[PDB]
RNA sequence: UUGAGUGCAGAAGAGGAGAGUGGAAUUCCAUGUGUAGCGGUGAAAUGCGUAGAUAUAUGGAGGAACACCAGUGGCGAAGGCGGCUCUCUGGUCUGUAACUGACGCUGAGGCUCGAAAGCGUGGGGAGCAAACAGGAUUAGAUACCCUGGUAGUCCACGCCGUAAACGAUGAGUGCUAAGUGUUGGAGGGUUUCCGCCCUUCAGUGCUGCAGCAAACGCAUUAAGCACUCCGCCUGGGGAGU
């Protein structure tokens, strides 16, 4: 519990799912939330409709342990991070640092084949 | 003619005072002991680094000016002795124009 | 290649007379020392292909000059090949 | 009508003049092209090799997004 | 001495080989935090996860490739060459003229170089992925789709010698309107010239007279006017057998 009350949330998104986890300043974990974990199936996990309620189910368990301020970290650029932040503001947080760090190479390894569709 | 080879090598800030002069004078010996001719070998700047190396985010730079023909062997010997040490971190040898 | 020290050595201890820096007896000794040093480089580094083409060009041009001089005076040609150590 | 550094004759980049050299980088840690600064042709290559020397000795980090 | 070469003075440049080095990113391993899913599709499924996954911070291992600079930019005879530092070394351009004095060009036979894939011997595997396994689609799918996965891709030493190896335009030289960018120079007017303006050399694009062409088009980097030398063609298949 311990009422750490100042942490960083992490928004990780694909083209078919997203995951939000609110962590500490380490960031040691408090609570995660996943679009498949909230009952969705199939392709619907791409839309930001799951992002709002995933952010809500994260922040409830988060500020049961005491939470005031939060920072934003964005990975995997798609549709999820557009509405995850403004839904994350809605249940009472203090968003004050927004960054989009993407794991970007400098041409290290090879990407796979194209899709002949 | 000969060349001119700068050596701007990174010195640890957590050394003692005689360690600095002893190390600088020792590498001046090993440049002098194989025919190479140093001119102006002074300390440069205490400086914080842009990022660490092991934990050293701060350091003290240095500068020399040695002139020698290419036929000698101390310069690669200085490279071999510099890479096996620890108290010097990174050095670069650039021709002077 | 050669430095200008050995260059200016051999272009004047082998020149015909004053002011000779053409005079094809000079150019063949210049090319001779050049192709000896380049041959030693090719023995050291044995896949520097892009300088071996320059070896080919130099030896061909020295061959053209050497075959020129023999169609003017065979005595100078014999004196040089007994003097410069070539023509096997 | 575009910017340059050839008015003040910095004839050699000196490998150390990193306080003047801040003109030709960015926040994220990249290089402004010649379409941006309007500098010279060979001056661009000199500055390019210069700051690639400078990135190695802790005078500018590769990644600066913190 | 006008062609053709060495002077001396410079200049540019991912030209080549050899030796070291830098950070990011992926994969693996260790540690902490943290629970029910992760991953994938048009839609699903195979698959991995309570033997604690995915995710997030800390380190440790190893291989491969060099983010912006990057431009119809550069280099080389072509194939090709982009992180950084050093040793050997090839080639091109600009000035100038004392010096050689026609020494040139092309070049059947011969030799050398020559992308990937492939073969032999010895190393290493981070990704990627022929052959192959499984799931899916379909009337059927020995394919396209998804999950895995060896040889290979890398280095050293030998071999083979092919491509849509293309500008599908052989090489050397001379001559024949302009306009416009740009790479590297030299000269003059002017000048904190670093800009600018005029003159001129070598590349390198774009548009367009005459001229050529069956048309498309080309056009001082000719597919125009010509000379020198080499290679090749003579209906489609049969067959580069």
């Amino acid at each position: 519990k311990k009422n750490i009350e100042s942490g960083v949330a992490h928004i990780h998104s694909t083209f078919n799912n997203t995951i939000v986890m609110i962590t500490d300043t380490h960031g040691n974990a408090l609570a995660w939330s996943s679009a498949g974990s909230l009952g969705f199936k199939g392709s619907k996990k791409s839309t930001p409709f799951a992002a709002q309620m995933a952010a809500e189910a994260a922040t409830k368990v988060a500020m049961e342990h005491g939470l005031k301020t939060v920072d934003v970290t964005v990975k995997g650029p798609g549709s999820g991070r557009e509405a995850a932040i403004r839904s994350l503001q809605a249940t009472g947080l203090e968003v004050t640092a927004i960054r989009d760090v993407t794991p970007v190479p400098h041409n290290g390894c090879r990407p796979p084949k194209r899709r002949r569709v | 003619q000969d060349t001119k080879y700068e050596i701007m090598y990174i010195i640890r800030p957590n050394i003692d005072e005689e360690a600095k002069t002893a190390l600088v004078e020792r590498f001046d010996t090993i440049l002098k002991d194989n025919g190479a001719e140093v001119i102006e070998s002074k300390d440069w700047e205490k400086r914080r680094l842009a990022y660490e190396m092991n934990g050293f985010r701060e350091g003290i730079y240095h500068i020399v000016n040695v002139t020698s023909p290419s036929t000698a062997g101390a310069i690669n010997e200085f490279d071999r002795l510099a890479k096996i040490n620890d108290d010097i971190i990174r050095h670069m040898i650039v021709k002077v124009e | 290649a050669i430095s200008q020290e050995r260059k200016n050595e051999i272009i004047k201890e082998y020149a015909r007379h004053e002011g000779d820096t053409g005079s094809p007896e000079v150019q063949i000794a210049v090319l001779t020392e050049d192709i000896n040093q380049l041959n030693e480089h090719a023995r050291t580094h044995k896949k520097d292909h892009h300088s071996y083409r320059g070896l080919m060009k130099k030896i061909g041009h020295r061959r053209n000059l050497l075959a020129y001089l023999r169609k003017t005076d065979i005595q100078r040609y014999r004196e040089l090949i007994q003097r410069l150590g070539l023509r096997r | 009508k575009v910017d340059y550094i050839a008015a003040n004759h910095i004839e050699y980049i000196d490998y150390k003049d990193t306080e003047l050299l801040k003109r030709f980088i960015s926040e994220r840690g990249k290089i402004l092209p010649r379409r941006v600064t309007g500098t010279g042709a060979k001056n661009q290559r000199k500055l390019t090799i210069a700051i690639k020397r400078a990135r190695i000795m802790g005078l500018l980090p590769f990644v600066s997004d913190e």
